[PDB]
RNA sequence: UAAAGUUGCUGCAGUUAAAAAGCUCGUAGUUGGAUCUUGGGAGCGGCCGUCCCCUGCUCGGCGCCGGCCCGAAGCGUUUACUUUGAAAAAA
């Protein structure tokens, strides 16, 4: 069951049993990391990196090929973003909605969906403060939000 | 039926079922040796691509994204590779 | 010769002879650059049930993936040398005990009883790879792990199955069988 | 059902389903006791002995009684294993 | 959401045996389910089962007789002294002649009758008869 | 007080008998997925049962040509839990 919907969807990605790398994949773990760096430098998220990789370069899971996963490869060298991509995207969506709702006070549905998105943010913020990957001093305020692109 | 071989699903029954609900979890995707006739190189494309996989050294654009499986452009062939 | 014991001690004349048999492959055959840096930690001769013997070669863990490239290539020459025996290549996985009330750094999941007994089994059967574990918890209460190896390399490595079951049984004490599921892949 | 001295004291020992082991109560009138006759393995005639089967009314009302006799006659050798 | 995984298991094999199934898939798996089942097996209530290893939590496939009248969880896992264990088997089993409270002691997950002779109480997991 | 399972932890009810907030978000409250040790060594009864073992470094007694076996301190993830012990006026 979804967080802020009645939806009981089951559209999950389903990894195979065999964590063992396939045969055909000729790229060594280092050249995969080198290509991950090349994608990160272009300005892509670990989500967008992983998609571009498995599509055009036949690398199912970076964790399967290498040891580690894409953010931890970004983070080790310091190509990772300061605030997480998923909490970035909710703040990005909240600034989009709030801009729409500046000149559309009639749009009561928007206003309700804003409160649902605000709740997704506060909920993730609270999680990342327990894991100290955000400052304890940090708090998403909608007036301070437009600077956080 | 009361008695079902729950440990031994016949492969007609297993491939029928939802990927998550299979006795052991198993995807419905696969990697393709997609080759265009204009170019020399065999590119590895993911079946459910969801991007525009291009020919590196542009002779064409290979696949186009849809709901599920991507459309392989007319002219292109595919072998499904496995381990 | 190439048998670098983990403790400050000596190998046996059998074990030093196996490491000289790896020098015999180095200073003759063309896999010589891929035997220079590759050391050995131990080796044992394991008497399985019936009138059969196998040989088991423990390996340095970071050098294991170098063996995985050159496995069957090398296994041929070491197996014809010790003709009637089966030769198998496991890494020496150090295995820390469960940190108790009574008894310092966090014991990592790599260096754990289950991950040792499962990573050994993964690189026990090498040419075939495991496509599902099943476990009969039988009426008496004892487990019987049923390892479903790949359908490819069935004709290659079926003869080593009742070896593999013995190799793992003598190591961990866990009663194992190896099967081949044909109906999927 | 047996006392400190070891005596069977209950006034009858019940039958129970040859399928699902459910004891077959005194007033279960749906319950089906069948005699399946066996045959001389070269002549093909009634020998005089049978492989008797008993189902509780409950499984019979479910409609699974068919498959449950079919299993009990397959694992008994009466029916072809190939089938 | 799923919170007591031992609840999902015991209710699913209870549902299944009431239906008359020869075996039942119980499609999350924990070490506590596996110890509970082995206790039900040692007293012959369920048949020799099987733990399917995917690389997530397992799935178990449990051969059934028609001996298990009901298995069940007590949630929450109340603490049981050796004093109290009479009052549980008094109100939670169908007789003194049979039925077994499983309770996780320090010695291990086991029936109430072994928790007597080992002289160790602990937390009630469930019961079966 | 029991009867009262008509206050319901054990143990009640909430479609129509009394009863689910108009709907949703939401903080304290409450509840929270899987996963991290096992095989055997020693011994007895007739394959199965009941026992001992699977942390380490200052002071002396069953002894030995500075230390080996062991005895007594002191540091040893932290709690709930369970078992034992001390202690807990009688009436």
């Amino acid at each position: 069951g979804r967080m802020h919907a009645p939806g009981k969807g089951l559209s999950q990605s389903a990894l195979p049993y065999r964590r063992s790398v396939p045969t055909w994949l000729k790229l060594t773990s280092d050249d995969v990391k080198e290509q991950i760096y090349k994608l990160a430098k272009k300005g892509l998220t670990p989500s967008q990196i992983g998609v571009i990789l498995r599509d055009s370069h036949g690398v199912a899971q970076v964790r399967f090929v290498t040891g580690n996963k894409i953010l931890r490869i970004l983070k080790s060298k310091g190509l990772a973003p300061d605030l997480p991509e998923d909490l970035y995207h909710l703040i990005k969506k909240a600034v989009a909605v709030r801009k729409h709702l500046e000149r559309n006070r009639k749009d009561k549905d928007a206003k309700f969906r804003l409160i649902l998105i605000e709740s997704r943010i506060h909920r993730l913020a609270r999680y990342y403060k327990t894991k100290r990957v955000l400052p304890p001093n940090w708090k998403y305020e909608s007036s301070t939000a437009s600077a956080l692109v | 039926p009361l008695a079902k071989d729950l440990l031994h699903p016949s492969p007609e029954e297993e491939k029928r079922k939802h990927k998550k609900k299979r006795l052991v979890q198993s995807p419905n995707s696969y990697f393709m040796d997609v080759k265009c006739p204009g170019c020399y190189k065999i590119t590895t494309v993911f079946s459910h691509a969801q991007t525009v996989v291009l020919c590196v050294g542009c002779s064409t654009v290979l696949c186009q994204p849809t709901g599920g499986k991507a459309r392989l452009t007319e002219g292109c062939s595919f072998r499904r590779k496995q381990h | 010769a190439k048998i670098v014991k983990p403790n400050g001690e000596k190998p046996d004349e059998f074990e030093s002879g196996i490491s000289q048999a790896l020098l015999e492959l180095e200073m003759n055959s063309d896999l010589k650059a891929q035997l220079r840096e590759l050391n050995i930690t131990a080796a044992k001769e394991i008497e399985v049930g019936g009138g059969r013997k196998a040989i088991i070669i423990f390996v340095p863990v970071p050098q294991l993936k170098s063996f995985q490239k050159i496995q069957v290539r090398l296994v041929r020459e070491l197996e014809k040398k010790f003709s009637g025996k089966h030769v198998v290549f496991i890494a020496q996985r150090r295995i820390l005990p469960k940190p108790t009330r009574k008894s310092k750094q966090k014991r990592p999941r790599s260096r754990t009883l289950t991950a040792v007994h499962d990573a050994i089994l993964e690189d026990l059967v090498f040419p075939s790879e495991i496509v599902g574990k099943r476990i009969r918890v039988k009426l008496d209460g004892s487990r019987l792990i049923k390892v479903h190896l790949d359908k490819a390399q069935q004709n290659n490595v079926e003869h080593k199955v009742e070896t593999f079951s013995g190799v793992y049984k003598k190591l961990t004490g866990k009663d194992v069988n190896f099967e081949f599921p044909e109906f999927q892949l | 059902m047996q006392s400190n001295a070891g005596e069977f004291v209950d006034l009858y020992v019940p039958r129970k389903c040859s399928a699902s082991n459910r004891i077959i109560g005194a007033k279960d009138h749906a319950s089906i006791p069948m005699n399946v006759a066996e045959v001389d393995k070269v002549t093909g005639r009634f020998n005089g002995q049978s492989k008797t089967y008993a189902i509780c009314g409950a499984i019979r009302r479910m409609g699974e009684s068919d498959d449950s006799i079919l299993r009990l006659a397959k694992s008994h050798g009466i029916v072809s294993q190939n089938f | 959401v799923r919170m007591n995984v031992l609840a999902d298991a015991l209710k699913s094999i209870n549902n299944a045996e009431k239906r008359g199934k020869r075996q039942v898939l119980i499609r999350p798996c924990s070490k506590v389910i596996v110890r509970f089942l082995t206790v039900m097996m040692k007293h012959g209530y369920i048949g020799e089962f099987e733990i399917i290893d995917d690389h997530r939590a397992g799935k178990i496939v449990v051969n059934l007789t028609g001996r298990l009248n009901k298995c069940g969880v007590i949630s929450p896992r109340f603490d049981v002294q050796l004093k109290d264990l009479e009052k549980w088997q008094n109100n939670l089993l169908p007789s003194r002649q049979f039925g077994f409270i499983v309770l996780t002691t320090s010695a291990g997950i086991m029936d109430h009758e072994e928790a007597r002779r080992k002289h160790t109480g602990g937390k009630i997991l469930g019961f079966f008869f």
